[PDB]
């Protein structure tokens, strides 16, 4: 049958929201150190907040394949900050703190230009 | 000495403890059987934060699939006591 | 000239006596799934020596004559009983852990030894390595307390650090619900109470903690029940091996000379074993320990050393 | 005796107390036991030059030979302590009798 | 009065240049420009150099090496002596004991460095 | 009726860190069986 796909990792919701919570430990649990030697000027409290909104906006996902997905790249860019592949700024390059605000309001859009 | 062995009552205020330093519960709700969902209104992933809590101040593993079903005060004590033998 | 420094110092060195194919292969596997079929090949085709199973009278084969000695002088350790009552509470279940573990660790000695002394390989069914499994097997279905286990753990630490892991492990994979079957066709009273639930807990173990640790030491060559039927596949597997990892790159004379001033004597091997922790199961009271020991200097060849027993026919006693 | 017979004496003294009373390092006590051995070297030259003991002008470098060898098998064991312990400190070596 | 004015000197003269190369340039230190080198990359860790024993083997057979030197040190005085054939031999045993240290390092696998 | 000979209880009070327990030395431990504490 066409629906019938081959899975990734986990063969259903359940199984796979598992390695969501299984990953979102690893990330709780090493900000504190990913702050010290990288030696930024943001504290734990706000890095721990990112990572709480990272997953957030992927909670209306249904399908267990995309989810297995945004695990294994969420487990690559944990690497990455382990082993300290990242730089300083690849790690900052979350907190966008050099983008000026882009109001939502309808009134802000139509002073500034065309966009919607 | 000075390490006395543990109890259910002495555990109920080790658990409690971590619980009173988050700000997102309110200390006066806490009660010692609320639901970490159903009247706190917590979502998931803080379930996961306080277990993760739970463990520094019990030096243990707990597994996820454990965690799955502590969703109550009293359930995480009965949990320690049901693990480190402790029945009183 | 018995070994010893002397002997080690004139020329006795391990590494002119080993070859490339001095081996020590382990092969383990659950109950009933054939390891012993699979066994008397590998060394039959490999020109190794084979060693049966350690059982609870392997100690009485390699010394005395070499036939099993009366219950007495085992501590009552009986393996149908085991089956029968498992929950017994005269204590018998850990009891027969403890004296197996015993026989394999003496056993593993005399392997150790065999390759050290004359080069030539040997095989060997479930290990002192992989005894554990049905240690915590009993221990989650409730045969055994918290308390035996740490004494077995204890045990353990003390005793296994000193030896080298295996060449090669043969592991044999055999599904529980085929294990059950197999159970019934043997015909073995005793053997078909094992309850299902106790069979997994040594899958659970075997493939949970033996070999995801084993295989960063030794060689692991998995297999399942048909590929394990035939005898000259495991066989070239096991000659085209790289051995690129273990203890055993790092082992020069020196340090094998400790190994075997170690398996040489039997009482270091075993001397840890009997520590003073007084678990109620593994415990004698001071009335049957003594009453026991005697017994056993009465019966043929074992009241003096061995070669001044007069009783078996020992001559020159007054100048030996 | 001479002023200088009292300030090297003064020196041997002073290491003394210094090896007798740890701080928290291995390495800062080896070298009070360094620091011994150099004021006997200067004491014992001093007498010898200044009396004509020719003989006697080879037992200071026998002295210096094996204290610096001692000294050797000093850092030895500290090392091997670091290897241990991740760090020289004394109080790590407090397994036995506690 | 000579050698000690000749000591100054050189160290006086060699002091008076640092103090003039501290001071002399004009200075603008910030954050990153006073960073230890590294490689041009964020460091890996913040754990000092891991002991390496190696290392530690070369400077202790230098230090008895050098020992036995000092022992050595005196033979263009020693074969003054009206006695030569004990010193002949004694000059010999301590260099031939100073072989065999160099054999049993060699042998023993100490003077090499694949770990 | 038997010679009494020691029992459990009465050969226990051989196997701790000290024979007179106190106040300061409760926190003592038997050493390892082979003297080998595991590194870490
Ligand atoms: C003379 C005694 C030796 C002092 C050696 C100090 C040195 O050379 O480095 C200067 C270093 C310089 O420090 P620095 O280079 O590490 O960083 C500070 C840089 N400046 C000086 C520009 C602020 O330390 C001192 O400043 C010591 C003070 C010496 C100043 C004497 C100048 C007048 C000499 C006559
Ligand atoms: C007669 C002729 C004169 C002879 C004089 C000989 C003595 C001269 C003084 C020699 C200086 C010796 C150096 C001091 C030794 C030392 O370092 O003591 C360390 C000791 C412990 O160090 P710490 O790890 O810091 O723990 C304490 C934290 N509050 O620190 C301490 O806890 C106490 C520090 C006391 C320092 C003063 C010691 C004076 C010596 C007393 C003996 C005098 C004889
Ligand atoms: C004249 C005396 C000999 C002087 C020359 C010594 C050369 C060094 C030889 C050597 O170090 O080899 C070791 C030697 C042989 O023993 P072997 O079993 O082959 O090697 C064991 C290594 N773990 O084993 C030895 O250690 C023998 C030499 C011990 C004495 C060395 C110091 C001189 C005394
Ligand atoms: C007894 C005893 O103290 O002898 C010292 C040991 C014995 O060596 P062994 O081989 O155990 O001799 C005992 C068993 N025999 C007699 C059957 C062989 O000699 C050595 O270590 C080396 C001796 C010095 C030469 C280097
Ligand atoms: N509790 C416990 N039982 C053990 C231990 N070793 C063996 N047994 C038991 C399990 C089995 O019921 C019995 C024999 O096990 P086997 O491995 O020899 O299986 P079996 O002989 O039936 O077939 P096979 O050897 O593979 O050809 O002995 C042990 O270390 N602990
Ligand atoms: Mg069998």
């Amino acid at each position: 049958a066409s629906t019938s796909v081959k899975p990734i990792f986990s063969r259903d919701m359940n199984e796979a929201k598992r390695r969501v919570r299984e990953l979102y430990r690893a990330w709780y649990r090493e900000v504190p150190n990913t702050v010290h030697l990288f030696q930024l000027d943001i504290s734990v409290k706000q890095g721990r907040d990112k990572v709480r909104e990272m997953f957030k906006k992927n909670a209306h996902i249904t399908d267990p394949r995309v989810v297995d997905l945004l695990v294994i790249k969420g487990k690559m860019e944990l690497e990455e900050t382990i082993k300290v592949w990242k730089q300083r700024t690849h790690v900052m390059r979350f907190f966008h703190e050099t983008e000026a605000p882009r109001p939502k309001d309808f009134l802000s859009k139509f002073y500034v230009g065309h966009d919607p | 000495s000075d390490a006395p062995p543990l109890t259910l009552e002495g555990i109920k205020d080790r658990v409690l403890y971590v619980l009173k330093l988050y700000d997102k519960i309110d200390p006066e709700k806490l009660s010692v059987n609320s639901h970490f969902m159903k009247d706190l209104g917590l979502d998931s992933l803080d379930q996961v934060e306080i277990i993760m809590a739970m463990e520094d101040e019990f030096g243990f593993e707990i597994p996820d699939i454990d965690a799955e079903k502590l969703m109550c005060p009293q359930e995480i004590v009965d949990y320690i006591a049901d693990k480190k033998d402790v029945y009183e | 000239l018995q070994y010893g420094p002397l002997a080690y110092i004139l020329g006795e060195k391990a590494t002119k006596k080993m070859t490339e194919k001095s081996k020590l292969i382990t092969v383990d596997g659950n109950i009933c799934s054939g390891k012993s079929k699979l066994a008397k090949e590998i060394a039959e085709k490999l020109g190794l020596k084979h060693f049966p199973e350690a059982g609870i009278h392997y100690v009485d084969s390699t010394t005395g004559d070499g036939k099993p000695l009366p219950v007495q002088f085992s501590g009552n350790c009986s393996l149908e009983k085991f089956y029968d009552d498992p929950k017994s509470n005269d204590g018998n279940s850990y009891r027969l852990q403890a004296w197996l573990y015993a026989s394999r660790l003496l056993q593993y000695a005399d392997a150790l030894e065999h390759l050290l002394s004359t080069g030539q390989g040997v095989v060997l069914e479930r290990s002192i390595y992989s005894d554990f499994v049905f240690l915590e097997a009993m221990y989650r279905q409730g045969f055994i307390r918290k308390q035996c286990v740490d004494h077995y753990n204890q045990v353990k630490k003390v005793t296994i650090c000193e030896y080298l892991p295996p060449h090669v492990v043969v592991y044999v994979d055999v599904p529980v619900p085929e294990v059950q079957s197999r159970i019934q066709k043997k015909g073995n009273p005793h053997e078909m109470k094992i309850t299902s639930a106790y069979l997994q807990d040594i899958e659970n173990a075997y493939k949970g903690t033996f070999l995801p640790e084993m295989s960063e030491k030794c060689e692991v060559l998995q297999y399942s029940a048909w590929e394990a039927q035939d005898a000259e596949k495991v066989v070239e597997d096991i000659e085209y091996l790289k051995y690129d990892k273990g203890p055993w790159l790092d082992q020069n004379d020196r340090k094998l000379h400790k190994l075997r001033m170690l398996v040489q004597d039997k009482l270091e091997v075993l001397n840890y074993t009997s520590i003073p922790v007084f678990l109620p199961e593994v415990t004698v009271g001071a009335h049957q320990s003594d009453q026991v020991f005697q017994e056993f200097t009465e019966l043929p060849g074992r009241k003096y050393r061995a070669g001044y027993n007069e009783d078996v026919g020992d001559k020159w006693i007054w100048l030996k | 005796m001479s002023m200088v017979y009292m300030n090297i004496m003064m020196a041997f003294t002073v290491s003394l107390v210094g090896l007798l009373m740890y701080r928290s390092h291995l390495m800062s006590s080896l070298l009070c036991l360094e620091g011994m051995m150099l004021s006997l070297f200067v004491m014992a030259a001093l007498t010898i030059l200044n009396s004509h003991f020719t003989l006697a002008s080879m037992m200071p470098i026998i002295l210096l030979v094996f204290a610096a060898c001692e000294a050797a098998l000093g850092l030895s064991l500290l090392v091997m302590v670091s290897n241990t312990y991740g760090t020289d400190y004394v109080q790590n070596l407090n397994l036995l009798q506690c | 009065m000579n050698l000690m004015l000749a000591l100054l000197t050189n160290f006086t003269l060699a002091t008076l240049l640092v103090i003039i190369a501290f001071w002399l340039p004009q200075l603008n230190v910030y954050s990153e420009k006073t960073s230890p080198y590294e490689c041009g990359f964020d460091p890996m860790g913040s754990a000092r150099l891991p002991f390496s024993m190696k290392f530690f083997l070369v400077a202790i057979t230098f230090l008895l090496f050098d020992l036995e030197i000092a022992l050595l040190l005196p033979l263009p005085w020693a074969s003054q002596t009206a006695n030569l054939n004990t010193m002949l031999t004694m000059a010999l045993f301590l260099i031939i004991l100073l072989a065999v240290s160099l054999a049993y390092e060699w042998t023993q696998k100490g003077l090499e460095w694949t770990e | 009726a038997r010679q009494w000979q020691p029992d459990v209880e009465w050969a226990e009070q051989y196997g701790g860190a000290v024979m007179y327990p106190t106040k300061e030395t409760a926190h003592w431990k038997p050493p390892p069986w082979n003297d080998v504490d595991p590194p870490k």
